[PDB]
């Protein structure tokens, strides 16, 4: 019941799709893989584990890296430097206390100097054009947690895993919008846990049926069926923290039902 | 590019950076500069300068400065944005002698609350709303500036920076120590700034925290379970903290009608849930009547 909090649901789906990355970049970049993209991120989620920063922050990063290779194209070599500077602008804009530049040049092992990694942080404001306050999956879940009935922690911390999940792979996750992937997250969790699917105010609040979020939830709930097996094992064992309520110790349900 | 700007004098520094008047030789505009140089930074471009650029460039309203470009110099950044007149602090300290005309406090009131309920909406925090981050023009116009201390929110909150708000215009919740602060806060200080446009003078001039808490104690009363729901819970809250009847707020700015005191005290409510948004102060009685004068001196 917050206030505006309709008012800033329709405004962040339209941010939304304004700071959508193209679908399609990772094809158009000649030395970068999904691979490479998807070490990258497990990378950014250790460093967020490590310096306890905001989810929030996390899923800020991602978003600057995908829109800034959207338009750059980048050398293998270059990528971390890439991660590395959005994370730090991530941080400066979303915690109170973001690590100081040198423990970023720290984490990258030496890879590159202070100098490089401010000169980054430079370009990257100008590729996104200072436009840094993207709407995240992160966002979307903490408004359609509040439709719980009762809320539960189990539900809460299942979904933002698996909407973090989503983060790792390009393909196929660069095709759903934040507030789709956190739909689909959000009954994925709330079915795993409780049996209970997305509700009908949710439907009301966001146009969003079960039949939409189809796609979405097939694609979702494979990744949460492989997870293990996935050769990324960052977020996983995050999750297994009591601090996320050790969700990602839950068995995924073997079908959905749909 | 810096070189059509042609530059006027230094009006002063903002929450960060340093401000100046300029003017557009190509286009005639007049506009303020804020110069934030890079050069002692060592941290790269600061938090503040992040904040206040990504946020003003989504928030075109006219009652919130307009951010009209941003140039990277060699080690500077240059924040234009358009140039407005005067600050309402200077404003106020002007009109000592023959105060400042009820249309003139109830079109700016209107106007702020316009301003404010167009950040609430597109999810931005301001969190230094005092007069002199209020600036107004020669036709009427008064608008939110210095965005310094902004932030995007979530809904529902989290924990943010706990050193917010110049203390005067500070509310209750932040000084008490609640691990969540909204919108509330924000209409707060807007509050503080009605009853300053009245009388003239800060209603809550404290010179600490505590201070600070009993001077807003000691004329709103002491707040207890009744008034604010988890009060004695919080975090700062003290059993020891003198008890205080509040007070008429007829008594609290005398010169202030029925519908004034009204959408005051409502302004300044204890508890955030209960204190008014700028957006439901809109339709408040107190503005049935507003138009939007000039302002009686000249700036
Ligand atoms: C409080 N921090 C601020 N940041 C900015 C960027 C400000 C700003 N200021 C103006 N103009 C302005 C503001 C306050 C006072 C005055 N005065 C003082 C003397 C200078 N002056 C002349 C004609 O020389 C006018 C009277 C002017 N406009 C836009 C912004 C913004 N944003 S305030």
């Amino acid at each position: 019941v917050p206030d505006y909090h309709e008012d800033i649901h329709t405004y962040l789906r339209e941010m939304e799709v304004k700071c959508k990355p193209k679908v399609g970049y990772m094809k158009k970049q000649p030395d970068i893989t999904n691979s490479m993209r998807a070490i990258l991120v497990d990378w950014l989620v250790e460093v967020g584990e490590e310096y306890k920063l905001q989810n929030e922050t996390l899923h800020l990063a991602v978003n600057y890296i995908d829109r800034f290779l959207s338009s750059m194209s980048v050398l293998r070599g270059k990528l971390q430097l890439v991660g590395t500077a959005a994370m730090l602008l991530a941080s400066k804009f979303e915690e109170i206390y973001p690590p100081e530049v040198a423990e970023f040049v720290y984490i990258t092992d030496d890879t590159y100097t202070k100098k490089q990694v401010l000169r980054m942080e430079h370009l990257v404001l100008k590729v996104l054009t200072f436009d840094l306050a993207a709407p995240t999956v992160n966002q979307f879940l903490t408004q359609y947690f509040l439709h719980q009935q009762p809320a539960n922690c189990k539900v809460e911390s299942l979904a933002m895993f698996l909407g973090e999940l989503s983060l790792i792979d390009a393909d196929p996750y660069l095709k759903y919008l934040p507030s789709v992937i956190a739909a689909a997250a959000f009954h994925l969790a709330l079915y795993t846990v409780t049996g209970q699917s997305w509700p009908e105010s949710l439907i009301r609040k966001t146009g969003y049926t079960l039949e939409s979020l189809k796609p979405c939830l097939m694609d979702l709930h494979q990744t949460y069926l492989k997870a293990p097996q996935h050769a990324q094992q960052s977020i996983r064992e995050k999750y297994k923290n009591s601090k996320y309520h050790g969700v990602s110790l839950l068995n995924p349900p073997e079908t959905l039902n749909l | 590019s810096m070189e059509n700007f042609q530059k006027v004098e230094k009006i002063g520094e903002g929450t960060y950076g340093v401000v100046y008047k300029a003017r557009n030789k190509l286009t005639g505009e007049v506009v303020a500069l804020k110069k934030i140089r890079l050069d002692t930074e060592t941290e790269g471009v600061p938090s503040t300068a992040i904040r206040e650029i990504s946020l003003l460039k989504e928030l075109n309203h006219p009652n919130i400065v307009k951010l009209l470009d941003v140039i990277h110099t060699e080690n500077k950044l240059y924040l234009v944005f358009e140039f407005l007149h005067q600050d309402l602090k200077k404003f106020m300290d002007a009109s000592a002698l023959t105060g400042i005309p009820l249309p003139l406090i109830k079109s700016y009131l209107f106007q702020l609350l316009q301003g404010l309920a167009f950040c609430h909406s597109h999810r931005v925090l301001h969190r230094d709303l005092k007069p002199q981050n209020l600036l107004i023009n020669t036709e009427g116009a008064i608008k939110l500036a210095d965005f310094g201390l902004a932030r995007a929110f979530g809904v529902p909150v989290r924990t943010y920076t706990h050193e917010v708000v110049t203390l005067w215009y500070r509310a209750p919740e932040i000084l008490l120590g609640c691990k969540y602060y909204s919108t509330a806060v924000d209409i707060w200080s807007l509050g503080c700034i009605f009853a300053e446009m009245v009388t003239r003078r800060a209603l809550f001039p404290g010179d600490s925290e505590i201070d600070q808490l009993f001077r807003i104690f000691r004329t709103l009363g002491t707040p207890d379970e009744v008034v604010w729901p988890g009060v004695t819970s919080m975090p700062d809250y003290k059993p020891s903290f003198p008890k205080w009847a509040r007070q008429d707020f007829s008594k609290v700015v005398p010169p202030l009608d029925e519908d004034g005191r009204s959408l005051l005290s409502q302004m300044l409510h204890y508890d955030p849930n209960k204190r008014i948004s700028a957006k439901a102060a809109l339709a408040h009685p107190f503005f049935q009547d507003v138009t939007k004068p000039v302002p009686h001196l000249r700036l």
